[PDB]
RNA sequence: ACUCUGGUUCCUCUGCAUUUAACCGUGAAAAUCUUUCGCCUUUUACUAAAGAUUUCCGUGCAAAGGAGCAUACAUUGAGUAAAUUUUUGGAGUCCCCUCGAGAGAGCGGGA
């Protein structure tokens, strides 16, 4: 996945489920990381077991932290060159017949 | 379609009654694969005959020297 | 099927000449040598 | 500088702000990074600390070592940079 | 009606830039990082064309012809004209260290 | 005032921008749109409503292209052509997203699968039926002929393939046994176009005989699956691949014809009604609207002609 | 070394060393002579002259008037381009007569 | 190659026959340059 | 892993070359209209300046197609391949007190 440019540049911008080593559930929008490992997470967001929620900013995770993290939700989501023929109304012209 | 009802005159036979637009004939534009309307002239000037240009050409496919084109 | 074989001739040798790359849209502004 | 990975650039960009880390052995601290580095050591000003139990602390100035650190909050307006 | 009046030259839009005009506009929320500037030169010293290369590296569009300097930000006509700046101007760009 | 049937500006439309001739068009299946081509080997795209646009065009093609039907979903255009090649369009990049390269001879005719994998259909001029996956280089079924082929369908169900020829009968293809199943006989000459039933259970095929034969491929009919033979229009010495279309409530039947005349016959009396003249030269390909009763029709006088009608 | 620093203050367009081509027409070979200044020296017919030669070129220049944005009339393509014109490789001197 | 009619034309100094482009070195620049010097100026001149 | 293309040269077609300080041209013609000086037993052709407009000799780039000369598959636009303190070669396990059926947490204590 991460590392073979053709899919990593795919998996980054995942909303990802980040666990850590004290146990931790983070949930972000995973865009960047690093050879460490690191991870940078936005708009992100904490679960804690005992579940609560908590709101975070962007959040840089150091790598040696991470257990494990998984996909959680899609990024997010939002030919067109022509114009060479016109098209007027029109009528049809009756030909000949035998 | 439907026809125009009634008798047909015959003061004015078999020239004059068809369809016309210019003064002996229709004349209309027309469009057509160039390269298979050549063929159609040269096979019609070397051999004597042609596949039919006319629209709704029923029966008549071929127009010349019949006996070859069967041939 | 030997009217066949010759239609399929025919055919080929239209389609071949109809279509053929020295005659397709976009061609013949001929050079004046 | 050698190109070092996106995160430790984004916490270079950091420096101008406030941010919000935790270490290793629990405690958070707030404060304004006045300097950071590429092994992630960081320097924070105008420091407070809060401890695992909800106690909190003003200190002046805090250098944290960088492998004993967590994870930071860093603010909104890096994700522009 | 169409009175032309110009006297100066102005963009008919925002130049691309290599920073987000939103994170110059967050940056602005810092003091701690932004700095002010004036540069101050004898007549026709380095001073002009140096802000050109500024323009140059955060643009990407901004084009300097390869005979003559671009001079950016001698936006007056009599400026471009007597070629030495006239009046101040001010630039504000993001750039790295 | 006058009756009107349609969202269309006026009861018909001259679309003009093709120097090329038009040898095949179709509408997407949403209806908003309409992509035509031929030997100019630019697709056209055009929207069927208001102005009618021409808001884009694809170009790639660099032999011309023999016929050009959307996917069911209508997220891709599946188009093919002289340069023996089939060539997938992504809708909204406008890009090649596949481009089957295959075949030895002439692509002339190609239809995608309704449902399930996306399959498309192909016939050509070496005499194979090919079925090429959307996930694989190599095609899944190659059907050999020793005869031209020059129109191709799957049935509904995405698993016979029907293609038709040089030899007037029809070889088709089930895709279980890779055998020829039956075959439908009654065209004297070759067999110009090929199209399915919405539902699935008829096909028409157009011949240079200058007549449509309604086939029922149902799998059990208990005699001959000849349902009824339409005449009127005509194959000039061109000897296009003049198509066939069907309307989507099945009532009507249209096919090209070289008269210039947009041919509309009822299916079950096989009397015409609709003859439609203002085409100028043979129209090689006429298609209905999926939803509204707009009648597409492209000919070799290099215009497309929008119309709506009153299917009864 | 030393001849290409002297190129980089040679008069255009000796100052270049790549270049776009030019019609022999437009190359106006005394055309600095005349701009610069009359030698001290000489008399009032060579004075007067390049008085004049440069109120030309003021002229000129003063009224100019940029170029259109056209599409070109290419006439003699458009000769060239019937059935009446052929071409063929001529020697100057048959050429005139 | 001084006095030919197209100088230099099917060679790797100018584009080709249209005779549109060209790039000279310096031995040939500072040649030409040296024989132009009968017709050219002695200035730096925007200043004078 | 995918579609995507041979170099070079030349011809012809198409588009743009208005934000002019300024310049498609480091060169420099002619005409028309309007207006102001001088020739004239008449008109043109003129003198020499302004403003508005054209024509003409050229021009730049991009894209597309084709045609010729010497010939090669890679490669463009789309994307791969380091155990000694700060990450990628274990300061880790276990055993008590607290809340709680349950399993985790307390800068908890300890081998
Ligand atoms: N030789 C040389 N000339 C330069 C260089 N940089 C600028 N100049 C020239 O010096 C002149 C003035 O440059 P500007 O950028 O206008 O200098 P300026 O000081 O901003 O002008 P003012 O501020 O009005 O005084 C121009 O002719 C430039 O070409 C340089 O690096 N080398």
């Amino acid at each position: 996945t991460i590392s073979k440019n053709n899919k990593m540049m795919a998996h980054l911008n995942y909303r990802m489920k980040i666990i850590l080593q004290d146990g931790r559930t983070f949930i972000g929008f995973f865009k960047a990381f690093d050879k460490h490992m690191n991870i940078l997470l936005a708009e992100c967001e904490e679960h804690r077991q005992i579940e609560e929620k908590r709101i975070l900013g962007l959040v840089l995770v150091r790598g040696e932290h991470i257990v494990s993290m998984t996909v959680d939700g899609p990024p997010p989501r939002d030919g067109g060159a022509g114009g060479v023929g016109q098209a007027k109304p029109g009528g049809r012209g009756m030909p000949a017949m035998p | 379609f439907k026809p125009e009802s009634g008798p047909v005159n015959h003061f004015k036979s078999e020239q004059q009654r068809s369809q016309k637009n210019t003064l002996t004939g229709f004349v209309e534009p027309a469009h057509l694969n160039e390269f298979h309307f050549n063929r159609q002239i040269r096979s019609f000037d070397t051999l004597g005959y042609a596949q039919n240009p006319t629209a709704e050409s029923g029966t008549t496919h071929f127009v010349g020297d019949v006996k070859k084109a069967e041939a | 099927d030997s009217i066949l074989e010759e239609k399929s001739r025919k055919w080929k040798q239209l389609q071949g000449k109809r279509y053929s790359e020295k005659k397709k849209f976009g061609m013949s502004d001929t050079q004046k040598e | 500088m050698t190109s070092v990975g996106v995160p430790i650039k984004i916490l270079h960009e950091a420096e101008g702000h406030m941010v919000t880390l935790e270490t290793v052995t629990g405690e958070v601290y707030r404060g304004k990074l006045s300097e950071a580095e590429d092994n992630m050591n960081c320097q924070l000003a105008e420091t407070v600390v809060t401890f695992r139990d909800g106690r909190s602390h003003q200190l002046d100035n805090v250098f944290i070592r960088g492998n004993k650190i967590r994870f930071m909050i860093l603010p909104d307006m890096l994700k522009n940079a | 009606p169409v009175s032309k009046k110009k006297f100066q030259a102005a963009e008919r839009f925002l130049p691309e830039t290599v920073y987000k005009k939103e994170y110059l506009a967050d940056l602005m929320d810092c003091p701690h990082i932004m700095r002010n500037v004036a540069i101050a030169g004898h007549l026709h010293h380095g001073k002009t064309t140096f802000l050109d290369c500024l323009m140059e590296q955060t643009h990407p569009e901004f084009y300097r012809a390869e005979d003559a300097d671009a001079r950016f930000t001698d936006i007056l006509f009599i400026e471009k004209q007597r070629g030495c700046s006239i009046k101040s101007q001010p630039v504000s760009i993001v750039a790295q260290d | 005032t006058a009756q009107r049937f349609s969202n269309l500006m006026a009861p018909t439309m001259v679309l003009l921008g093709h120097e090329g001739e038009i040898y095949t068009g179709a509408f997407s299946p949403d209806g908003t749109c309409l992509a035509t081509s031929g030997y100019d080997q630019k697709i056209f795209f055009w929207n069927v409503y208001g102005e009618c646009e021409n808001f884009s065009t694809i170009k790639g093609h660099s032999g011309a292209v023999m016929d050009l039907k959307f996917t069911t979903d209508s997220s891709s255009l599946v188009s093919c052509g002289t340069d023996k090649s089939v060539r997938v369009w992504d809708m909204e990049t406008g890009t090649c997203a596949r481009r089957f390269r295959t075949h030895t001879d002439f692509v002339n005719a190609v239809h995608p699968s309704r449902r399930g994998v996306t399959l498309v259909a192909s016939a050509s001029d070496d005499g194979t039926c090919r079925v090429h996956d959307m996930r694989t280089k190599e095609p899944v079924k190659t059907y050999t002929n020793r005869y031209q082929q020059t129109a191709v369908t799957f049935n509904d169900s995405s698993d016979q393939v029907i293609s038709g020829g040089i030899d007037n009968v029809l070889k088709v293809w089930d895709m279980r046994r890779d055998e020829i199943t039956y075959t439908l006989t009654g065209h004297r000459d070759t067999i110009t176009g090929i199209s399915l039933s919405p539902s699935g259970k008829f096909i028409i095929s157009n011949s240079m005989d200058c007549t449509v034969r309604q086939w029922d491929i149902r799998p059990f009919v208990p005699g001959q699956r000849s349902v009824g033979v339409f005449a009127g229009h005509n194959h000039n010495f061109e000897k296009n691949l003049l198509k066939c279309s069907w309307s989507p409530c099945e009532r009507f039947i249209t096919a090209g014809s070289s008269d210039r005349f947009l041919y509309v016959w009822e299916t079950l009396s096989k009397k015409i009604v609709y003859k439609l003249p203002g085409h100028m030269g043979s129209v090689n390909c006429t298609d209905f609207h999926p939803k509204e009763p707009i009648m597409l029709s492209c000919g070799s006088d290099k215009r497309v002609f929008l119309g709506e009608i009153d299917m009864s | 070394t030393a001849n290409g620093l002297a190129l980089l203050w040679a008069p255009r367009p000796f100052n270049l060393r790549s270049g776009r081509t030019r019609r022999a027409v437009d190359v106006p070979l005394v055309k600095s002579w005349y701009r610069e200044h009359c030698p001290a020296g000489m008399p009032v017919k060579v004075r007067v002259s390049y008085q004049k030669l440069l109120k030309v070129f003021v002229l000129n220049a003063l009224k100019h008037r940029p170029p259109k944005p056209q599409k070109r009339r290419y006439l003699f393509r458009s000769f060239k381009a019937t059935k009446f014109f052929q071409t063929t490789t001529l020697d100057w001197v048959e050429a005139g007569l | 190659w001084f006095y030919d009619h197209k100088p230099l034309a099917t060679t790797r100094f100018v584009n080709g026959p249209t005779y549109r482009k060209w790039a000279f070195s310096i031995p040939q620049m500072s040649t030409l340059y040296r024989l132009a010097n009968q017709l050219l100026t002695d200035l730096v001149d925007d200043n004078y």
